[PDB]
């Protein structure tokens, strides 16, 4: 019941942990995905014979972000279910945490990919609960192996503070985070309020409107500001520190950034 | 609307004065 290697596209990959595929296929510890429709097939020859007939070249859903070769994807679980439960019990193979993979029909896919010289590649993925009564806007969230700290990572989270802006919403990742997972959300909440208060010069300012700006959990705001030991305490007041040596340090640092006008997408 | 963070608590809607 251990898969220890699968084929996607035009890479080999390790698998990381258990993920509940048909004990008929996991007991081969090797499977053969289409990249397109995620499909999983025994055998090389089998995974060849389904690309020459295969009509899909992007996930389904609607294509709601495109700017270059970059697109996102909204998927309904309770629309294309196997497309999703597939998308699942990939994510399992890379994600030690997730639980749920085949009742898809609660969830939102943001599936990003990027078009090539040779077609329509799978970047990765968030799942989103249609109704989260704990402000998660993202229930899972992973890049595939092969675009793996390369900035697409801090794309897909960007995208989903871009979604819970529209919605108006304030929003935060359902833990337990993966370790990187984790290490990517709090670099990129760090270069989220280094911009903001590079773009700020008022003099005063409360949690409540940096959250609303970034979409960021007031939680999450704090502690990256203890992170970046700009939270002071003098007196009776709380303050906040301008490190311009991190706005300086950040500065430097620039393509692979989501923009908002290329979304065609309301709540 | 309250952070509680080390050991005392932040108002969501207190304005925190910037400074250098
Ligand atoms: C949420 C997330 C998950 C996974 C992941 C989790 C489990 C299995 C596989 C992947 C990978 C990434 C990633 O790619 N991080 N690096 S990043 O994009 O360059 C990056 C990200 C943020 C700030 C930066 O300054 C640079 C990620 F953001
Ligand atoms: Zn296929």
């Amino acid at each position: 019941s251990m898969i220890k290697t699968i084929a996607f596209g035009r890479y080999e990959l390790d698998t990381w942990y258990h993920s509940p595929y048909p004990e008929e296929y996991a007991r081969l510890g090797r499977l053969y995905m289409c990249e397109f429709c995620l499909k999983y097939m025994k055998s090389q020859t089998i995974l060849r014979r389904h690309m020459a007939k295969c009509v899909w070249k992007h996930p389904p859903g609607d294509e709601i972000y495109r700017k270059g070769s970059i697109s996102v994807f909204e998927v309904d679980g309770k629309k294309n279910k196997i497309y999703c439960q597939n998308l699942c019990l990939l994510a399992k193979l890379f994600l030690d945490h997730k639980t749920l993979y085949y009742d898809v029909e609660p969830f939102l896919f943001y599936v990003m990919t990027e078009a090539d010289n040779t077609g329509c590649h799978l970047i990765g993925y968030f799942s989103k609960e249609k109704n989260s009564f704990l402000n998660y806007n993202v229930s899972c969230i992973l890049t595939m192996p092969q675009y793996m700290r390369q900035g697409y990572g801090k794309m897909l989270i960007d995208f989903s503070y871009l979604l819970s802006k529209v919605e108006e919403k304030v929003g935060s990742p359902e833990r337990p985070l993966s370790d990187l997972g984790l290490i990517s959300y709090r670099s990129y909440w760090k270069e989220v309020l280094l911009r903001y208060l590079h773009n700020f010069q008022g003099k005063e300012i409360s949690i409540k409107e940096i959250s609303q700006e970034t979409a960021v959990n007031p939680v999450d705001i704090v502690s990256t500001l203890q992170a970046l030991q700009m939270l002071k305490y003098w007196k009776g007041k709380h303050l906040v520190l301008k490190r311009q040596d991190l706005i300086d340090e950040w500065i430097a640092k620039e393509n692979k950034t989501m923009d908002p006008s290329c979304l065609k997408w309301t709540p | 609307g309250m952070v509680e963070i080390e050991l005392h608590r932040i108002s969501i809607f207190d304005p925190l004065e910037i400074i250098l």
